[PDB]
RNA sequence: AAGUCAAAGCUCGUUAAUGAGUGAUGGCGUGCCUUUUGUAGAAUGAACCGGCGAGUUACGAUUGCAUGCGAGGUUAAGUCG
RNA sequence: AUCCGGGAGUCAGACUGCGAGUGAUAAGAUCCGUAGUCGAAAGGGAAACAGCCCAGACCACCAGCUAAGGUCCCAAAAUAU
RNA sequence: GUGUAGUGGUAGGAGAGCGUUCUAAGGGCGUUGAAGGUCGAUCGUGAGGACGGCUGGAGCGCUUAGAAGUGAGAAUGCCG
């Protein structure tokens, strides 16, 4: 044992960022999120403690895929049946259930515990192009990233 | 205060009248003791150093000389016949501080 | 002659014991189980003893990284600068200066970002 | 002149030319060092023992 | 010399070797023997020449 | 494979010392023995606790250590005890 | 390194660069020559992995530099030029 | 003192030690509580050793040497 800061529980404040995806390819802007969520980017690290942030995203309808997988990039799903794989979809979510695409594409990115799953109900997604949290102030990130 | 001090091999932030665990020192229980070397003053004006910045010191005294628990450490190789066994106790010369940078 | 076997064995088994308390179940009241239970536990605790001081090296780049690239210094050119304006400041300093003392931090991210300017 | 040789490596797992010409030096661990005259022969030793062993001419 | 105080001639009495107590003696676990072979069951070992 | 390293909180207060109990949460991690080129093996043995349970002795032979005499050493059977 | 003497285990090997045989210039095949590692080797990389690449743990520390391999996120480091 | 150097390891060879019962001499403890049992946050590099609290109610330690029915987790072991 030695001096080293580890984070209390609720010491630790949370901010609250909004952030567009207008022709931004998926996986880039989702890694950028991903990031964000997770803690990083506050010196406060630490790596049992909850010390995210919230992220609210916005025109996910507009979200570019490069190339294809406009038609190729194959989702799937199982339901523990006989003969149940169901492939359904494809990259045409980007018209409906838009929030269903970012909320895996970015539920994969992250661990696989339960840390990582209160860290995934941080996450808001809207399609449309504005939210209704205007209670909470929201800023506005940047991306050069 | 707000010092940085090296140490056997590592650092150490030190500020006055709190104690200090370091590695064994060879001087007796109640005489000064000088650390040469120096990183950073802080406080409220930090003096940045090239290595060793030049004309600091640290006094303080000693108050003991103790070890630590012990830390057994047996091994072993399995489907093989064979165990080595161990035993340890490090000794650390607590070090109370006074008298930062003069 | 004839030596018999009062009480060599339970001080050892009893003493092994001892050394296996609280565990999950029955291996904390079975001479066998306990003693199996403690040599993995030996071996885990040794080698660990070596990931102790890996972990907060990672610890204290991460952290690091989060303060340095606030100021624009990314967690290599940092440490390249620093290591070139002969400043030798130990991560683990660096880590709680980062955390506690921002004004010293960002004197030092000043002065490295003046050295490998030149 | 004389030469400054020095271990860069390791021998595991090479043959013994190179590990029954590096033992002859005086070359036991990484990084330790030996200062040797230059003749037509130890030349020759740092000719066959080249990748594994960086020499300064002092 | 007294009663009570008596050293043997050093180097004059060595120990013993007792066989198969355990593997820190260096001979437990086959008795300092081996794997099978006729060399190894009991009373084993060909007639001499 | 059921732990160890890291650790918030909660209750304590000892052979008095860098204290004890529990443990949210994170990192890492495929028992023991025997036989085998090779083991977690889906090869083979143990239901659990306790008790007993395996290189010894007599007579020869040989080499090292030591001790008493040394061109010498040395008794056996047997008698008194 | 040689010589004299006291005490043994070993005689079922495996794969991988290389050069050859029988095979069908097939086999994680079989049988030899030569080098390493495994057997008797833990730590890093190859997602997990005896035999591949790097490297040989007396012990302690919440210090520092590198090899193989890497640098968006799981997961430490360049969204480098 | 101080420098230099080395310290993975199965079959196996070598060396030094811990512990149990008994015998011999010397020195000791014990109804003002011995052996044995239980609990404790203690000591040594190991095997291991002390100290204190409760139970228990008649014999046991320590030193030097000697002799062994002297050390157990596995035998589809044997007895409860």
């Amino acid at each position: 044992m030695r001096t080293t800061y580890m984070a209390k529980a609720g010491e630790v404040e949370r901010k609250w960022y909004v952030v567009d995806a207008t022709d931004v390819p998926l996986g880039r802007l989702s890694a950028v999120v991903a990031s964000v969520l997770r803690g990083k980017n506050k010196p406060t690290f630490t790596p049992h403690v909850d010390t995210g942030d919230f992220v609210i995203v916005i025109n996910a309808d507009k979200v570019k895929l490069t190339g294809k997988k406009a038609t190729d990039k194959i989702y799937y799903r199982h339901s523990m049946y006989p003969g149940g794989l169901k492939s359904v979809t494809a990259g045409e979510l980007r018209d409906k259930n838009s929030r269903r695409l970012i909320e895996t594409s970015v539920k994969g990115m992250l661990p696989k515990n339960t840390l990582g799953r209160k860290q995934f109900t941080k996450l808001n997604v809207y399609g449309g192009a504005e939210h209704p949290h205007a209670a909470q102030q929201p800023e506005v990130l940047d991306i050069t990233n | 205060m707000y010092a940085i001090i090296k140490t056997g091999g590592k650092q150490v932030k030190v500020e006055v009248g709190q104690a200090i665990y370091v590695e064994k020192l060879n001087v007796e229980a109640g005489e000064k003791v000088v650390f040469d070397e120096v990183i950073l003053v802080g406080g409220e004006s930090t003096k940045v150093g090239a290595p060793t910045v030049a004309g600091a010191t640290v006094e303080g005294t000693v108050e003991k000389h103790g070890k630590q628990k012990k830390v057994v450490t047996f091994q072993y190789k399995p489907k093989k016949h064979s165990h080595r066994k161990q035993g340890h106790r490090q000794p650390y010369t607590k070090v109370m501080i006074e008298a930062i940078n003069a | 002659a004839r030596v018999k076997g009062g009480t060599v064995t339970r001080k050892r088994r009893k003493k092994v014991l001892k050394l296996a308390k609280g565990y999950y179940g029955s291996k904390h009241t079975l001479f066998k189980s306990a003693k199996e239970q403690v040599m993995n536990s030996y071996y885990y605790a040794f080698r660990d003893r070596r990931q102790k001081k890996r972990d907060f090296r990672k610890l204290w780049i991460a952290r690091i990284n989060a303060a340095a690239r606030m100021n624009g210094l990314s967690y290599s050119k940092l440490m390249h600068g620093l290591k070139l304006a002969e400043i030798d400041i130990n991560r683990k300093m660096l880590a709680d200066l980062a955390v506690n003392d921002a004004a010293a931090f960002t004197a030092l991210a000043e002065q490295a970002k003046d050295a490998l300017s030149k | 002149a004389e030469l400054k040789i020095t271990l860069k490596r390791s021998v595991i797992g090479r043959p013994q030319n190179q590990r029954a010409t590096v033992k002859a030096l005086g070359l036991g661990k990484v990084n330790s060092t030996v200062t040797k005259p230059a003749n037509e022969a130890i030349k020759g030793m740092v000719n066959t023992i080249s990748h594994l062993v960086d020499v300064e001419e002092v | 010399m007294k009663l009570h105080e008596l050293k043997p001639a050093e180097g004059s009495r060595q120990v013993r070797n007792r066989v198969g107590r355990g593997t820190s003696s260096g001979n437990g676990k086959t008795a300092g023997r081996g794997q099978k072979g006729q060399k190894a069951r009991s009373g084993g070992g060909v007639r001499l020449g």
